[PDB]
């Protein structure tokens, strides 16, 4: 007989996933949050959308789901579907495509002592207002804002996860070995901050969220090779018109106006790439 | 709400209502389903894909005698809003879709009246096949159609018909797409000329085939050619007529063939412009292409 | 339809829709497969995919759904939601976009003898290898391979639908003819397994010639 | 938390979401409706579709979902799946090609007094008549007509939460400036059915386009071409370059017609001002 | 979820009583609620003052209509009452309440409404008096087979005063009468204990009167 | 201008007894009436709405009736937590409200004769130029009692104040103090001072007097 | 859907589905042996080197693993050293020179 079945029956025969794991209504559930970025898929300037692939590590305590390994033959972990346990319902608030939740509903790991871990992966399309002023030599500041869709700050709060050395991971985690840099974008910084607001008496119950600020840098090699250098040379050609003879066969106006025509072609080329 | 909670219990629990069965005393009988179509807005007609995108509200009316009640026995209640999954439905779908969306978009509540009449007005966004006649483009008009039938039920089981309206106690069928004159905003490129509705029956097909009956709502739509006129035709026609000026240029100017070949290049740019705006059909050469 | 309800409750007592109908172990379920082409939507050469709108035509006998019409008020046929009965897992194996199944389940028609006919609609994007050598004066050979995903030939035996043509059925009045393509041939073949785990296929072929007027005019 | 479990078991023992959440069938459900505009995603002038990100706050009392907090350990509010209770079926009447009704069934906050607050998100794609007369200096007026699809004003009554939409959490738009926004309630009674008024709330937005993009990319090149067109008449004829210059200006405008058509709204409701200027420049070269 | 009153507990005569009510975890812009004020006094019982809708519509008690102004503040989710020309008759416990409106449809008549108060605050006592802070005067009420004795606490303002006996040692039979407003505008009461007669000449009785606004502490020994 | 009148103004009762409270409207109000319960030092709690419908969570023993000018609030079996003040509330189509005077319900006990005491003013008070004379009625039920003063066997009125405690938790009786205030000159002018108690449990009026 | 399955996930998924979503039937043998061969569209992130384009060679990978089960509770092994290309359709743009599962 698999002791996992007995443990599951013991933990879930009388269990309410709709209720928060708090002994009293006014107690708060603390959530430990980490966000690991696997790939920066793209940044669409026309749509002003950042597509990223991540997975979110979310740890908390559920006293109802507490057990000891001695009472169950040495089981230290139990995988169960995430729909059977209470979840804090973390969503990306600043999504653009209407997709708030995670991509794959993975199992939760219930450890002895009542510790619950959930590590679902996600693909997120988020709003990133593109600062166009120095395009293509530009850097962007794209936000990833995570919050509970249901509970206020007095009901569910956030803390950052710690590594094995005990230091707080207040940033986007990236596995260096598995990371492949985006072809056009380099991630320079990624600080995370836990914000609290609406805490005033008139503002009602307090609210909180976690904002990660991906400071990313464009690699402008494509625009330099394909647009800027040819355009600079063709636009320098008009200076040659000053050295041609001012006679019938000089073809001075030929050079100048045809450089203008080439620049018009470059305008058509550039219109397909710039932000709108 | 004791009253229609009691009524819903009486209709669906006490009387054992079964949504899988049709509302007919005997199997050989058929259910009369009256259909009307309201056009909320014509979204688009993509020529290259030959797809008509529309927003339409489908008014279904039929009779379900199992859902009758005495109003005074239930607190004078005359109408009930129920989910469509609680009741039998005349599963009407758009046969001539070209994207797989056969069914309505939003499954709203049915309205059930105390005399057994079930009224249901689901809205839908439909993408249908509209083959394009390019012969007179951009002075063309198109003939699109929305064909509604039931794949679950055949003519043996349901009888499609048009909605009947009344005026001065005279009944007439609604043989057209309904458009609210106040609430309708015309499409920016297509003006509706005709909008008939027809119950099409195939005498060749057998009764127990889904292709026996359908209701088709047609749209005859004329293109408003102002954009194409202003942006292509006047520049294109003027640049094409430009080539006649070489005959008035003296041969000593040395700029005749340059002018003419430049006109040809401009025409080629215009052809590049038009290449992306129409499908590569072989029925006819477009007028602008001609 | 009280008689119909009683017949339905009689038929679907102890009925498992996930169990293949085999009265004895080793009995094969014969499935006749046919295709009706409602529209040849397109043949994208960039994506190398043929988009078609079709109706399948699947016929098989389910002995559990047989009854005597004389004992059920002369009811000789029923129309039942397809998810309520066992279905063969016939799918388009060579689909391009990852969509294997039909667009709408609709209903099966069950006769008193246990015969079940199912004609579900399907919008299919099938992979077609484009022969680019003579483009745009080219003809293409785009196949649709239909077969059970799970069951092997020892469980489900496929055959071409007829009653006898081995061809795609195109209704003459109601076919949406493509403006760029002309259908030259439209056969159907039953491919036996090579040489259990072996499986038959029903392949519906479309040999289509492009009509090159656009390229003549514009290029 | 066991108090909440017992409470939820008690409330939904014989609850019906089909049935309206009142105590008499002659009662009318009051829904307070408020619109929060999170983002103006895009204005499509060709198809005349405005796509926006919104939160649709709805507040109403459920009279079968009351309890005494003292009987349940002082629990005063709980969170319930919205699919488990009756909801008003608010529909965007002027939806262009999006979802008609709410499809994100987030949880509702239920108070012990019976008050329910439900604030689902939505992406509203609403048909908006686009006046292109002054493009790119045009001003639009885009409404969002919301109403109970299957309930008339005699059974469900809707009122606005505020005179204006909530723009506190509105993200800055790089293309439009919302000068004005306002919500109005309308009631319409027909002569055929004088006892079933039909209610709606229309939230209209007045938005001014930011024209710098089109000024830089469209207007200035045509201005240059137009300016350069007069100076062929200062060229001598004996140089043999007048036709070269003018024809090259014409070819530049012909190439620029690619930029024009890909950028200009391809609609025939009227001639855009930028299109008028393009035609002027072409005719005069 | 909860309503909370706020405002001064003492208003001089002819001044305006200003009170505010704040909502906890709830908005004032709801179409099925009116927000009202109800004062309770021992001589007039429960009495509704005024009610207001979130659109500004207001209704008033006819007796108090002239002196009453009810207002909202939707930004802070509050609603306030102002009672002008306040006099001693307006000393009362003011509650802020949610007047819950139900609507009904009548054929050919439209909407008709029903009301009940389903939410109340805690109730803020407001006293209208021109008196200034003053400490009490303690007088022994000395005894004349059971005897009585007490302490008379006179001419103090405002409430409360705590009276204990023998530093709280004596509690049985102790009865502290409620304060009574005299015509002079100051409060008075008595605190009495009954004991056996035989203990009158043998037992010591001390009443400890504490008044917090004046910080007055009196320990009056009651004896014959 | 509808006026509501409750009856009785005070209803003694005991646990297990059936209790009735009447309210009456000047005009006909149909069933536009609610009933509230208020504990001491607490906000009122709604019990009945529409004159016959019970609010959620309220015990089922409470019932309401009346479809006209006269309404009833009935307690089938009085529980010890039902001792509270009950109000009838009248509303209209608009949010205009009136309330009844209220009906107090006390635990009923046995009739007790008051213990009567008289206390003169103290010397310290007499030094201040005022004379307060108290007299006390201790441990008496019910609340109906009359108190008078006599000065040299001459009745007084209009200058005595009456302060009363609530029901005691244990024996459920009342205590009352009647205080007369006078100036020192008036106090010194008249010799004999007495108070006179009339109570239903007393066979005859009971007088306590003193001389100076 | 009725039975327990391994939760295999494509770790380098770019914008497709992380896990199997087409829940096809499992073949169950009387010995308890289960074979499950679902289809999938894998969209995998892969470092693309464009130095020699169009004469470029690309080495792309697909990392698969049980997301929530470690090696102590669920062990995965390759069926074969190489991916099965017996039913591989010819590509008109790419030639697979090498393939190997580790
Ligand atoms: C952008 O486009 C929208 C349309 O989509 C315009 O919206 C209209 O705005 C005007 C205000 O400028 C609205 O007019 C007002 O309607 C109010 C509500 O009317 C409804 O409810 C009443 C009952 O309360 C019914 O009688 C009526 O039939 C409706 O059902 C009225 O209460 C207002 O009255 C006030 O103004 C009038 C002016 O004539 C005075 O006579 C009155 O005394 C009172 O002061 C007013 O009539 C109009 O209803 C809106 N229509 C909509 C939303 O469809 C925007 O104005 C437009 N913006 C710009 C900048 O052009
Ligand atoms: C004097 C100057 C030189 C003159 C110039 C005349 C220019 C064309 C004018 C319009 C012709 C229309 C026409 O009937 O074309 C036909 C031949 O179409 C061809 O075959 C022409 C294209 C040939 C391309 C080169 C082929 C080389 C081999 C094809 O017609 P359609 O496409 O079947 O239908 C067209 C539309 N309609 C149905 C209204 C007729
Ligand atoms: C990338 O974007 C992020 C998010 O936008 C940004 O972080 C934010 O920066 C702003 C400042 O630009 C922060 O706002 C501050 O908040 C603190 C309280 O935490 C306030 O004290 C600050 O007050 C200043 O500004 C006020 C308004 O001008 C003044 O009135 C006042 O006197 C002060 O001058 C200010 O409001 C915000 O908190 C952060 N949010 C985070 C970190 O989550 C980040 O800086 C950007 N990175 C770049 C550009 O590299
Ligand atoms: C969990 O239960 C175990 C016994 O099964 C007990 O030893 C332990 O103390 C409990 N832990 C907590 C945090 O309650
Ligand atoms: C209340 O009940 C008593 C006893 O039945 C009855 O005498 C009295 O009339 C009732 N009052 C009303 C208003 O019905």
């Amino acid at each position: 007989k698999n002791e996992e079945l007995r443990l599951y029956h013991h933990l879930f025969n009388n269990y309410d996933p709709g209720s928060r794991p708090v002994r009293e209504p006014e107690d708060t559930v603390t959530i430990s949050l980490k966000v690991t970025l696997t790939n920066l898929i793209s940044l669409n300037e026309k749509e002003e959308t950042l597509t990223t692939s991540v997975w979110i590590g979310i740890d908390w305590q559920d006293y109802r789901l507490n057990y000891s390994k001695d009472d169950f033959g040495g089981i230290e972990t139990l995988r169960v579907p995430s729909e059977l346990v209470w979840l804090p319902e973390i969503v990306l608030e600043n999504n653009i495509d209407g997709q708030f939740g995670v991509a794959y509903d993975a199992n939760v790991l219930v450890y002895e002592g009542g510790s619950v871990t959930w590590l679902p992966p996600a693909i997120y399309r988020s709003v990133c207002a593109v600062e166009v002023t120095y395009f293509p030599f530009d850097w962007q500041n794209c936000s990833l804002i995570f919050r509970s869709q249901t509970y206020n700050a007095e009901e569910v709060e956030f803390t950052f996860a710690v590594d094995n050395d005990g230091k707080t991971i207040n940033k986007i985690d990236i596995d260096t070995e598995a990371y492949t840099e985006n072809g056009e974008w380099a991630i320079d910084f990624c600080p995370g901050v836990i914000r609290r607001h609406h805490g005033g008496a008139t503002d009602g119950p307090g609210e909180t969220d976690v904002i990660y600020s991906l400071i990313i840098r464009r690699k402008p090699l494509f625009y330099v090779i394909n647009i800027i250098v040819p355009c600079v040379l063709i636009s320098g050609l008009v200076l040659l018109a000053y050295f041609l003879p001012a006679q019938a066969g000089g073809q001075k106006c030929t050079v100048s106006i045809n450089v203008l025509l080439a620049q018009t072609v470059f305008l058509f080329l550039i219109a397909q790439k710039i932000p709108e | 709400l004791n009253e229609e909670e009691r009524l819903i219990r009486h209709l669906f629990q006490e009387k054992g209502y079964n949504k899988e069965l049709r509302p007919v005393a005997h199997k050989e009988e058929s259910v009369d389903v009256a259909l009307a179509l309201t056009l909320s807005n014509l979204i688009s007609l993509k020529e290259v894909e030959e797809t008509l995108t529309t927003n339409v509200w489908i008014e279904h009316g039929w009779t379900d005698n199992r859902l009758k009640w005495n109003a005074e026995e239930f607190g004078n209640i005359s109408v009930l809003r129920l989910p469509p999954d609680m009741v039998w439905l005349p599963e009407i779908v758009l046969e001539n879709n070209n994207d797989g969306s056969f069914q309505i978009s939003y499954s709203c509540n049915v309205l059930v009246y105390h005399y057994g009449f079930v009224y249901w007005l689901p809205p839908a966004i439909f993408r249908s096949s509209c083959p394009i006649s390019v012969t007179y483009f951009p002075f063309d008009w198109q003939n699109c159609s929305l064909k509604f039938s039931s794949l679950k039920y055949t003519a043996k089981e349901i009888t499609l018909s048009l909605k009947q309206d009344a005026k001065e106690n005279r009944t007439y069928p609604v043989e057209w797409i309904i458009i609210d004159p106040e609430g309708f905003t015309e499409n920016g490129e297509w003006e509706i000329v005709h909008r008939p509705a027809r119950v099409n029956v195939d005498p060749r097909a057998p009764l127990d085939s889904p292709s026996r009956q359908d209701i088709t709502f047609y749209l005859i739509i004329r293109r408003k050619p102002l954009f194409y006129i202003i942006n292509i035709l006047v520049p294109c026609v003027l640049i094409s007529f430009m080539v006649n000026l070489v005959f008035y240029l003296p041969a000593d100017s040395g700029e005749k063939t340059s002018v003419a070949i430049s006109v040809l290049l401009a025409q080629s740019v215009f052809l590049l412009l038009i290449s992306k705006r129409l499908p590569a059909t072989s029925m006819a050469i477009p007028l602008i292409g001609k | 339809s009280e008689a119909e309800g009683r017949l339905r409750e009689k038929l679907f007592s102890g009925y498992d829709s996930s169990v293949r109908p085999a009265r004895e172990v080793g009995d094969r379920v014969r499935v006749s497969v046919g295709l009706i082409l409602a529209q040849l939507i397109s043949l994208n050469e960039k994506d190398e995919e043929m988009s078609t709108k079709v109706y399948l035509d699947l016929e098989w006998t389910d002995y559990r759904l047989s009854w005597d019409p004389a004992e059920h008020d002369g009811i000789d046929s029923l129309r039942i939601t397809a998810e309520s009965v066992w279905l063969p897992d016939v799918v388009l194996l060579n689909n391009n976009d990852g969509n294997f199944d039909v667009a709408l389940d609709i209903s099966v028609v069950v006769s008193s003898d246990g015969s079940v006919r199912w004609q579900p609609p399907g919008i299919y994007r099938s992979s077609c290898s484009i022969q680019v050598t003579y483009f745009p004066f080219d003809w293409q050979n785009c196949t649709m391979v239909f077969s059970s995903y799970s069951y092997d030939s020892s469980e489900v035996s496929l055959q071409t639908g007829l009653g006898g043509h081995q061809e795609i059925h195109i209704h003459e009045g109601t076919f949406i003819e493509n403006g760029q393509w002309e259908i030259i041939h439209k056969p159907s073949r039953l491919i036996q397994p090579p040489g259990e785990g072996q499986r038959q296929e029903v392949i519906f072929y479309l040999i289509i010639r492009r009509k090159p007027l656009f390229y003549l005019v514009n290029v | 938390s066991e108090h909440e479990t017992r409470l939820v078991a008690k409330l939904f023992k014989d609850y019906s979401s089909v049935v309206r959440p009142v105590e008499d069938h002659r009662q009318v459900v009051e829904v307070t409706v408020g619109l929060q505009l999170i983002q103006l995603i895009n204005v499509d002038e060709v198809n005349q579709i405005v796509t926006t990100n919104v939160r649709l706050k709805q507040q109403w009392v459920d009279y079968n979902l009351k309890w005494n907090p003292d009987d349940y350990g002082g629990v005063k509010k709980i969170h319930i799946p919205s699919e488990k209770i009756w909801r008003p079926d608010l529909v965007l009447y002027n939806n262009a090609d999006g979802d008609f009704a709410i499809v994100k069934f987030t949880k509702v906050l239920l108070q012990y007094t019976g008050h329910i607050t439900w604030t689902p998100p939505a992406i509203f794609k609403s048909y908006c008549e686009i006046i292109v007369t002054h493009f790119p200096f045009d001003e639009q007026n885009c409404s969002m007509k919301l109403g109970t699809w299957t309930y008339d004003g005699s059974v469900v009554a809707i009122n606005p939460e505020s005179d204006q939409p909530d723009l506190s959490n509105f993200m800055e738009s790089g293309e439009w400036v919302i000068k004005e926004s306002r919500g109005w309630k309308h009631s319409v009674t027909y002569s055929c059915c004088p006892d079933t008024p039909y209610l709606d709330i229309t939230y209209h937005f007045v938005m001014q386009r930011l024209p710098l993009y089109f000024i830089v990319n469209v207007i200035i090149p045509c201005l240059l071409f137009s300016f350069l067109t007069g100076l062929v008449f200062y060229l001598p004829t004996d140089s043999g370059e007048k036709m070269t210059l003018s024809i090259s200006v014409l070819l530049s405008l012909t190439v620029f017609l690619l930029v024009i058509v890909e950028l200009i709204p391809s609609t025939s409701s009227a001639v855009p001002l930028i299109g008028k200027y393009m035609l002027f420049t072409m005719v005069f070269v | 979820v909860q309503l909370q009153e706020s405002g001064p507990g003492l208003v001089k005569p002819s001044e305006t009583l200003s009170l505010t009510c704040t909502l906890s975890d709830g908005s004032i812009s709801v179409s099925t609620y009116y927000w009202g004020w109800v004062r309770q006094s021992p001589e007039k019982g429960l009495e509704w003052i005024a009610s207001i809708y979130y659109t500004g519509d207001s209704y008033y008690n006819p007796s108090l209509k002239s002196r009453v102004t009810i207002s909202l503040d939707k930004s802070k989710n509050q609603f306030s009452l102002r009672l002008r020309s306040v006099t001693a008759a307006d000393t009362a416990v003011y509650f802020c309440a949610r007047d819950h409106r139900r609507s009904f449809w009548g054929s050919g008549s439209g909407y008709n409404y029903r009301y009940y108060f389903d939410m109340w605050g805690q109730g803020t006592l407001v006293t209208v008096s021109s008196a200034s802070t003053k400490g009490p005067s303690v007088f022994p009420l000395a005894p004349s087979g059971t005897a009585a004795l007490g302490c008379l606490v006179k001419d103090y303002f405002p409430e409360p005063v705590t009276v204990s006996w023998n530093s709280g040692a004596l509690t049985s039979g102790v009865h502290t009468f409620p304060a009574v407003l005299q015509s002079s505008g100051l409060y008075s009461l008595s605190s009495v204990v009954t004991v056996p007669s035989s203990s009158l000449g043998t037992q010591t009785y001390i009443c400890n009167v504490n008044h917090k606004p004046s910080n007055t502490k009196v320990d009056k020994k009651v004896e014959p | 201008d509808i006026q509501m009148t409750q009856s009785p103004s005070l209803l003694p009762a005991s646990v297990g007894e059936r209790v009735t409270i009447t309210c009456q409207a000047s005009q006909d109000i149909n069933n536009y009436l609610n009933w509230y319960q208020q504990k001491p030092g607490k906000a009122p709690k709604l019990l009945i709405y529409d004159a016959s419908k019970l609010e959620t969570g309220v015990p089922s023993r409470f019932s309401g009736s009346g479809s006209g000018t006269d309404f009833n609030l009935t307690i089938s079996s009085l529980q010890p937590e039902d001792f509270a003040t009950y109000y009838c509330h009248q509303y209209g189509n608009l949010p205009v409200h009136t309330f009844g005077q209220g009906t107090k319900v006390e635990i009923k006990r046995t009739v007790a004769a008051p213990s009567v005491f008289i206390f003169p003013p103290s010397d310290e008070q007499l030094k201040s130029g005022t004379a307060s004379v108290v007299c006390l009625l201790n441990n008496f039920y019910p609340r109906e009692a009359k108190v008078q003063w006599k000065v040299d066997n001459a009745l007084q009125s209009g200058n005595s104040q009456e302060s009363v405690t609530e029901q005691d938790s244990k024996d459920s009786t009342y205590s009352l103090s009647s205080t007369l205030t006078l100036s020192k000159a008036d106090y010194e002018k008249h010799k004999v001072y007495a108070c006179e108690v009339t109570h239903q449990g007393l066979s005859s009026p009971v007088t306590k007097s003193f001389n100076r």
